[PDB]
């Protein structure tokens, strides 16, 4: 599955400039009208402020923690189209709808799948190989008003990714801190082989 | 028989583990494949024996003690590795059946088996050994048949067969009669297809222990070596060389019925696997050297730094040092389209009083030039200094041996008139030609000459003419670019400075020794040699109009103005000016000669010629 | 002129062809190296190829560009405000070993801090909540309380019945307080409350509560409750009386244990300091106040134990949220992550704490240094914070641990702020709110009995909340089934210290205010357990055990930070 | 490693290469010029009793130790191919003392394994030449010119023991 | 004379790959990722797909070995000390059990491809490794007297095979090898493929098999035990259905064979 298809429903990472407060979407090492990736790191095009590694990594971590807190807010939604009730209340049956007479199934409005895909989308933005191969989810379409006029060459993208390898690895480590604690990841063979326990 | 396969497998594991040898195979293959579509590199690889020790000790000792049983399967595995990698399709007829596998070579840590010809002993037979010595003889190159291909006229089938001889294989097989088959098994008459058959080159040499190790004036001892394929003609007599190969025996040793009563012993040889030279001149630059050489060249006064770094132990004589540096750089040799030749190399002469460091300074050039031959004027004859006949064969002299180098001649004044006149060709035409009984040939001699002499009266007499003081013909003095006169004038402060200088010199101690034990900035000589090599190879300054404007004016003024000048001025003086300007531009690493270079060359020539600046 | 002559003065005059000039100019502009640097690297390129004819052609320049990129990537690879019991108990003198330089092992006066929970159970993977598992936990809570109520009041199992079914006879019903509308709009009155039953008790159905016959009540969402009443009409369950939930038992110790703990302190009083984050203001990351506090801790206060609640690095800090983190000129190498920021700011300061002071660290769900972002929360990784093993202990959140005989119950979630009560009657309203909240915490036997957890929203966008992992809420219950002697739940509300049902309930307050002004911390002095002074209550049994009665023999001082 | 041991006193005087990390006034006499400073990244050869301290005392210490030639890779390969044939006396007179000192200084693990094998393999031929008593000179003498100063003492104290036992027995 | 004197998972796989080949005998333990599950299964699936493609193209063992051996270093390494490679190999096999236990056709195709890969990897071994691997599996040689009594018949049986399979054209070499060769006695039904080609000597319902042959017995035991395990794996597929995240991957894996 491509990153475009996998991350279709993910929220784009927005970074706020520490100097001029301008918010812009971050799409890795790509052409953008709001930021430029130089040999020194991320730079805002509005005021030419260079981002320190801490300023970038803290914003990434804040976005991750915001998504985790949104997940644990526990909003549930009924899948019945007629009812469509949204509540944080959980019945003792869990999946039973709390509206009287409704047979629909309650589900998390922000599922663990969506959170996991969001965290991977953040992880993909700081994967050096994906940046070199230009396999990231695009933050602009060709028909968008904010589509950049000047496009970075493939050689330029590879050179900038090599020059900024430390920064990308640091941000990816910040993302990987939480992905290692996500329960959706691993598969336990010890429990799985219950037939040999027959 | 089964053990052969397992050894091939084990060496395949070795080749897969240490990946730096795969890159060698692939790089040689792609290089050869590229230029084939338009030199070709040999199908040979050198392995470090230490890697094979650390990978598998049993295979390491097997190679090093039983080479006949371990070298062939490893070579087979290397051929399999190179064959499996991708290769150009549709090979020609000759390529299809070349019978040409890859081959191995070794380096590093032979231990006990590192030997010399004196100490090679019967205990070491069939072991893999390394020897050191001097080459004394070399045979002519000959081809050798190993395979032949035949076409059957009626059936249209191509046949072939293989041949072997005792020196062609490490293992031993029944010898082959070297006969070409004329007729098929089924009676069809055969034809031999040259060009599809395979032949290889062969050469024998002899290696002797170095004379420095000979005991008690005893007879020296020597070994014969066999070379083939790529190793041919990579040595000549007089080379100091280190050879790696298998030490083996041959022949029947008289046990096939003979009159000797078998007192005579068996014959022995070394089969050459790898050859390395010994330095006893050339150096190869690293990247850091290129960076330093380019950075240093932009100093304001590089010429002063480099010139003063030549022979720092000799006080004074700045201009002679600068002239020697410009000699070591040299001009640019021209060959015009109609075959005409214009000289490039600079010759220098210096004459002076006794004890004034002439021979000591002349000795310095011999130990910093890349190729240099030294001789004394009276210890050499004209034929010996140029060329001589022998048996008809013609043998080279000293000026012919140093072709693209420098030749140093001390005690030049003692050379007889009959010997001197042989040199008039070599210093301008740069060739030697002989016309004697049964011979006519021309030889090349492109060197630069530097020499020293004493004046006629024992010390230079200013109260007599320079011709009276310097008894040489005008036609000879014209051929020297720069002529220097030097004298020992007595003066208080000069004497004090020189005496303090030599006394400071004699108090040196080398680094690693305690006192009493027996044994501006100056660039080191090992760096200066690299600088000279790089500048001579990589930059070829072209002349410019601004330099010519200076050169023409200086030449015409110098020739016509009446002065007590100490050398005849001729058309060769203009060439001297051009050469010196080009050499000074080459010191600067400039791609073009500028006005500054011509100005400096003129100022040096004026000092040497008219004696004052 | 300039680029052309610069090339021609380093490269030969053969470069005068404008395509060659353009290519070399492109190289120097691409890679920022000067013309002479390009000439030097071209000379490097000319080496090692056996190519004496390294001519300055277009193809050679293309190979030189490839060489330059290879060299580039290879170079990259190379490279006192308030007080509880002030009149009866004096402030402790503290640990006498604090301030002594001696390397000698701290032999006698060793306050023992021991966790009273299974740390492995808190190391569960987050961000995966099965709705069925959560619902199982919620149902098991109702069933456990039903068993407790049945045993306490000696009721038969047949006395309990479904409150959602019409019945003319009075029945007993246990369930969870839930809103009458699933889409309720943040304000609950007594008339909008419903009771959710267990799967066994009422098949999980909800019934509206008619509380007209009840004069005094205090209810909150997620509370487990017990009612005696009837459903006469089938629409609402009329509550006739509320059954108070029994309080959990108090911890006890044997005479031998109390004598051992008395010998350990040599009859002196225990001193415990409790602080709660944040430890820097909202507009900077200055830890000057924390440094001054630690110097006071080491030189004047000299406590036996220091308890520090997070957040140490609050992820919801305004500078972190806005990305306006300052440069730290005091550091040679700037931090790159918030973990490195902790290691550069907090770790040098915390290491200056005396080794004789046992330091307990409890995380917050807002702490950037904790990857376990859910309540219940795993402990901080002490090695990752580079703190010494001798005197630092990282505990979970909530954490139950024992200091000598005293059982401490700690939860770093703001239960006091989050718990919103639906109250009726004059007597209930006249009572102090935090007393009622503490009693709700003790009766429910869980540090955070609210369900669904609180959320904070801004103009709506979700900011933060309790962040409850519902499947693991069993770890939030009181360990061992008894209340703590001292319960510490930090809250944004005003600091207090109170005795509620023989449990000392403490909110130390924030260490520093948002404006940078000094906040508050709690100093707890507990007198030594003495079998002869009468402050301990003997409980008769097979083996005689003693109630600790820490509330009779504890002083809590709320002190400006 | 006693204080008054002559061999330890003499072994500490061997020079090792060094590089500086601070410029210091007046210590140019180490560079044989008392009237000048030392400057950062200057390289000098200093005796071990001084470099052993200047490498430790601060932070960044004053001097960094460069890998000496007597522990180069070529020597290690020569050791590992054939330890018995090796001329350790030419490499350094006090090899096995400086080896232990360097191992203590840097806590090397692999160098210890190499050196232990070297000692154990050479002890065999040392015992062989010790045991061989006349009832020959060249065959013994060729090997005994490649012993360290360390090994000569063991050889002498073994030979004398065997000789004394033989003399007592056949008496 | 003188004289002197989870970790368990890693030790388990070191034990399992000491022989360099395994019958894939035991239940894995611990954890790996779901991405690893998919990718490892796809790698082994690619190798087995090429094996089945070459067999459908009727290519010989040598050609298949030439085609497949370069793919191990990319997809499924063999003869390796790496724990990652060993776990990759083991887990990929166990995953394709769950993919291909679903039907008789899938079971037959998977057994065929995996047994041929087993044969290929066994050929890569040294004789010592083959001996140790066979001995580890707990796998009757005839007496010297019985060999002497049947020496004429056994030599007549194997003499052509010695010439063609072991290249022993010289009868002297064949006699020496036969003098050094051992023979195995078992019922003729166990080696019936060799019986049909008359490659073994039959006496009283027992087939006499030389030691240099008989690898078909090893590969047939591998195939039979794999088939029985697949039948077992089929019976408890309802337990696999408890995790929905694995079923799309297995459906994708099986789609390439349908
Ligand atoms: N600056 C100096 N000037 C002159 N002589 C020097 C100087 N420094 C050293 N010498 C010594 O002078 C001696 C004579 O040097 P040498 O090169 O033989 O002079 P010379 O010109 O060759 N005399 P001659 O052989 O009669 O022609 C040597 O012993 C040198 O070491
Ligand atoms: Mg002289």
């Amino acid at each position: 599955i491509t990153d475009v298809e996998r991350f279709k429903d993910t929220v784009t990472l927005e970074l706020s400039c520490p100097s001029c407060d301008k918010r812009f979407p971050f799409g890795g090492i790509v052409s953008s009208n709001y930021y430029r990736v130089s040999y020194n790191g991320l730079q805002c095009k509005h005021c030419e402020q260079l981002f320190t590694p801490l300023q970038l990594t803290s914003q990434i971590e804040h976005s991750i923690r915001a998504h985790i807190s949104l997940y644990y807010a526990g909003w549930l939604q009924c899948d019945d189209s007629t009812c469509g009730i949204v509540t944080r209340q959980v019945s003792v049956f869990g999946k039973r709808c709390l509206n009287d007479g409704c047979t629909g199934v309650m589900r998390y409005k922000y599922s663990d799948k969506q959170l996991y895909n969001q965290l991977l989308y953040f992880d993909s933005l700081f994967d050096c190989e994906k940046n070199k191969k230009q396999e990231l989810k695009p933050i602009y379409l060709p028909d968008d008003l904010d589509y950049p006029k000047e496009q970075l060459t493939e050689s330029s993208i590879k050179a900038l990714t090599e020059q900024n390898r430390e920064l990308m690895e640091t941000g990816r480590s910040v993302v990987q801190k939480y992905l290692n604690d996500c329960g959706r990841r691993y598969v336990d063979m010890t429990s799985i082989f219950d037939f040999m326990l027959n | 028989d089964a053990v052969f396969g397992d050894r091939v497998r084990r060496f395949q594991e070795f080749l897969d583990t240490f990946t730096s040898y795969r890159d060698s195979v692939r790089s040689i293959q792609v290089y050869n494949s590229n230029n084939a579509a338009n030199n070709i590199l040999p199908h040979r690889i050198i392995i470090s024996l230490d890697d094979l020790r650390e990978f598998d000790r049993s295979f390491w000792s097997g190679i090093l003690v039983e080479p006949a049983y371990f070298i062939p399967p490893a070579e087979k595995a290397l051929t399999d590795l190179a064959d499996s990698m991708d290769d150009v399709p549709h090979p020609n007829a000759s390529a299809v059946s070349s019978r040409h596998p890859w081959k191995l070579s070794f380096k590093g840590s032979f231990g006990a088996h590192a030997l010399s010809p004196r100490t090679l002993t019967a205990q070491h037979l069939n072991k893999l050994v390394s020897v050191e010595g001097i080459v004394t003889k070399t045979s002519l190159v000959r081809p050798k048949l190993i395979r032949s291909v035949h076409y059957a006229a009626k059936t249209g089938r191509f046949h072939y067969r293989d041949y072997t001889d005792a020196t062609t294989t490490l293992t031993t097989r029944i010898p082959t009669p070297a006969i070409y088959p004329t007729e098929d098994t089924e009676g069809n008459k055969l034809t031999t297809e040259y060009g599809y058959s395979t032949f290889i080159d062969h050469q024998r040499i002899t290696v002797q222990e170095m004379p420095e190790m000979a005991p008690a004036g005893q007879l020296p001892r020597s070994i014969d070596v066999i070379l083939d394929d790529d190793l041919v003609d990579k040595t000549k007599p007089g080379d100091r060389v280190n050879v790696v190969g298998v030490f083996k025996s041959l022949g029947a040793g008289g046990m096939n019925q003979s009159n000797s009563n078998t007192l005579i012993g068996f014959k022995t040889l070394i089969l050459g696997n790898t050859v390395y030279p010994l330095h006893a001149a050339r150096q190869m630059l690293t990247d850091f050297d290129i960076r330093n050489i380019n950075k240093l060249s932009k100093k304001k006064d590089i010429f002063d730094i480099l010139s003063q770094s030549l022979a720092p132990s000799i006080y004074g004589h700045d201009h002679i040092k600068k002239a020697i540096l410009l000699m070591l750089m040299g001009g640019v040799e021209k060959n015009l389209e109609n075959g005409s030749h214009l000289r490039g190399d600079i010759n220098i002469l210096m004459v002076g009083d006794p004890s004034t460091a002439k021979s000591q300074l002349l000795r310095f050039v011999l130990n910093t030039a890349s190729l240099a031959i030294a001789t004394t004027g009276r210890g050499s004859s004209g034929v010996g200094l140029t060329a001589a006949v022998t048996t008809r064969r013609l043998e080279a002299g000293a000026m012919v041996l140093a072709d693209r180098g420098v030749v140093c001649i001390d005690e030049f004044d003692k050379m007889t008139d009959v010997d001197r006149v042989a040199i008039h060709e070599v210093m301008e035409q740069q060739t030697v030609t002989i016309a004697k009984a049964g011979i006519h040939t021309t030889l090349n001699a492109r060197c630069s000459v530097i020499a020293a002499a004493n004046p006629v009266f024992g010390q230079y007499d200013v109260n007599r003419d320079p011709h009276q003081n310097i008894a040489l013909p005008d036609s000879l003095l014209s051929r020297f670019d720069l002529l220097f006169v030097v004298t020992d004038d007595i003066n208080e402060i000069r004497d004090r400075s020189i005496s303090e200088h030599v006394l400071r010199t004699h108090r040196y101690l080398p680094p690693g020794y305690l006192e009493g034990e027996p044994v501006p900035k100056l660039v080191t000589i090992p760096f200066l040699r690299k600088y000279v090599q790089y500048a001579k190879e990589r930059v070829i300054p072209q002349l410019t109009q601004e330099a010519i404007n200076v050169i023409v004016k200086n030449y015409t003024d110098l020739r016509n103005d009446d002065n007590t000048k100490k050398s005849p001025i001729t058309a060769r003086t203009l060439e001297t000016l051009i050469r010196l300007a080009t050499a000074h531009a080459k010191v600067r690493l400039s791609k073009t000669v500028n006005k500054v270079d011509a100005k400096v060359a003129a100022n040096l020539l004026r000092f040497a010629l008219l004696g004052e600046d | 002129m300039s680029g052309s002559i610069d090339v021609i003065t380093h490269f030969g005059p053969d470069a005068d062809k404008p395509e060659i000039i353009t290519a070399l100019e492109n190289l120097t502009k691409l890679h920022a190296l000067s013309v002479e640097d390009l000439y030097i690297k071209w000379e490097q390129f000319s080496n090692q190829r056996r190519q004496t004819h390294t001519d300055l052609t277009s193809k050679n320049i293309d190979e030189f560009k490839q060489f330059l990129q290879l060299q580039m990537e290879k170079r990259a690879n190379q490279i006192i405000l308030d007080s509880l019991n002030p009149e009866n108990i004096e402030i402790s003198s503290g640990n006498p070993n604090v301030g002594l330089l001696s390397t000698e092992e701290p032999s006698y006066n060793q306050v023992k801090v021991e966790p009273f929970y299974d740390a492995k159970k808190y190391k569960f993977r987050t961000m995966r909540q099965n709705l069925q598992e959560a619902s199982d936990v919620l149902d098991d809570q109702i069933e456990s309380f039903t068993k407790i109520i049945q045993n306490h009041y000696k009721l038969s199992p047949n006395d309990f019945a479904d409150p959602t079914i019409q019945s003319q006879s009075e029945i007993y019903a246990v369930g969870r307080i839930v809103p009458d509308s699933p889409t309720y709009d943040k304000f609950l009155n007594p008339e909008s409350l419903s009771l959710e039953t267990s799967r066994m008790g009422g098949v999980g159905r909800r019934v509206r509560l008619d509380l007209s016959q009840v004069n005094e009540l205090s209810f909150f969402l997620g509370q487990i409750v017990a009612f005696k009443g009837k459903n006469a009409n089938g629409d609402y369950f009329t509550v006739n009386s509320i059954l108070p939930l029994p309080y959990p038992n108090s911890p006890v110790s044997t005479s031998q244990e109390l004598q051992e703990f008395q010998a350990n302190l040599e009859g002196s009083s225990l001193k415990v300091i409790v602080t709660c984050g944040p430890y820097f203001a909202n507009d900077n990351f200055s830890l000057e106040l924390l440094q001054e506090f630690i110097d006071s801790i080491n030189n004047e206060v000299k406590p036996h134990v220091l308890i520090m609640f997070g957040p140490f690095i609050d992820i919801t800090h305004p500078l972190i949220a806005s990305g306006k983190l300052p440069n730290f000129p005091q550091f040679k190498t700037q931090p790159k992550t918030l973990d490195e920021l902790f290691l550069k700011l907090f770790t040098p300061i915390l290491k200056t704490i005396s080794p004789h002071i046992q330091t307990v660290l409890i995380p917050s769900t807002k702490d950037a240094i904790s990857n376990h972002a859910a309540y219940p929360q795993a402990s901080l990784i002490r090695k990752a914070l580079q703190l010494p093993k001798r005197n630092f202990k990282c505990m979970a959140n909530p954490s139950s641990f024992q200091i000598n005989e005293i059982y401490f119950g700690c939860s770093n979630v703001d239960t006091f702020k989050d718990l919103k009560e639906v109250i009726k009657g004059g007597t209930t309203s006249s009572r102090y709110r935090l007393d009622r909240v503490s009693e709700h915490i003790l009766q429910q036997r869980r540090y955070y009995p609210i369900f669904p957890g609180s959320i904070r929203t801004r103009i709506y966008e979700h900011i933060s909340g309790a962040d409850l992992d519902v499947s693991y809420l069993g770890l939030t219950e009181f360990v061992g089934g008894f209340s703590p002697d001292i319960m510490i739940i930090p809250s944004e509300l005003q600091h207090f210290a109170r005795v509620v049902q023989n449990v000392v309930v403490i909110n130390p307050g924030r260490f520093i205010r948002a404006t940078g002004n000094r906040g508050s911390y709690a100093q707890i002095t507990v007198q030594c357990p003495d079998l002869e002074d009468g402050k301990l209550t003997l409980v008769e049994g097979e083996e005689p055990v003693y109630l600790h009665n820490v509330w009779k023999r504890a002083r809590v001082d709320l002190i400006a930070s | 490693m006693g204080y008054y041991d002559i061999d330890d006193v003499l072994a500490d005087g061997t020079e090792f290469p060094c590089k500086f990390q601070y410029d210091i006034p007046g210590l140019g006499y180490l560079e044989n010029n008392p009237g000048r400073p030392i400057t950062k990244n200057t390289k000098l050869s200093l005796p071990l009793w001084l470099a052993r301290i200047l490498a430790i005392v601060g932070p960044v210490p004053f001097v960094e130790l460069l890998p000496p030639d007597m522990f180069s890779t070529k020597v290690m390969n020569a050791i590992k191919t054939d330890p018995v044939a090796l001329d350790l006396h030419s490499i350094n007179s006090h090899f096995f003392s400086l080896a232990i000192k360097w191992i203590m200084l840097f806590s090397e693990k692999e160098l210890a394994n190499v050196v232990s094998e070297l000692l154990l393999q050479r002890a065999q031929e040392l015992n062989h030449h010790a045991s061989s008593l006349s009832i020959t000179n060249i065959a013994t003498s060729t090997f005994l010119l490649k012993l360290e100063e360390m090994e000569k003492e063991i050889y002498k104290k073994s030979h004398e023991s065997y000789k004394d036992t033989k003399r007592w027995m056949f008496k | 004379m003188f004289r002197q004197s989870s970790e368990e998972e890693k030790k388990l796989y070191a034990r399992l790959y000491e022989s360099k080949l395994s019958f894939y005998d035991l239940p894995p333990q611990g954890e790996i990722t779901l991405e690893q599950f998919e990718i490892w299964a796809i790698d082994r699936l690619k190798i087995l797909l090429e094996i089945e493609s070459c067999l459908s193209r009727n290519k010989s063992i040598k050609e298949i070995e030439t085609i497949i051996k370069p793919q191990f270093q990319k997809l499924l390494p063999f003869n390796t000390e790496s724990l990652e490679d060993r776990k990759k190999d083991y887990y990929s096999h166990f995953i394709l059990r769950l993919c291909f236990c679903r039907s008789k056709e899938l079971r037959e195709k998977f057994v065929r491809a995996e047994t041929f890969l087993f044969k290929i990897r066994f050929n890569m071994l040294t004789s010592t490794d083959q001996t140790k691997f066979v001995q580890s599996l707990d796998l009757q040689f005839i007496s010297n007297e019985e060999k002497a009594e049947l020496s004429h018949q056994l030599y007549q049986t194997v003499s052509a095979s010695l010439q063609f399979q072991l290249n022993l054209n010289e009868e002297h070499q064949r006699k020496q090898y036969f003098q050094q060769e051992k023979f195995i006695k078992l019922p003729f039904e166990n080696v019936i493929e060799l019986v049909g080609n008359r490659l073994v000597f039959l006496k009283d319902g027992y087939a006499y098999l030389p030691q240099f042959q008989q690898l078909n017995l090893l590969s047939n035991e591998f195939a039979s035990k794999l088939n029985q395990e697949l039948i077992k794996t089929y019976q408890y597929l309802p337990r696999l259905n408890e995790d929905d995240r694995l079923l799309p991957i297995l459906n994708h894996l099986s789609s390439g064979y349908t």
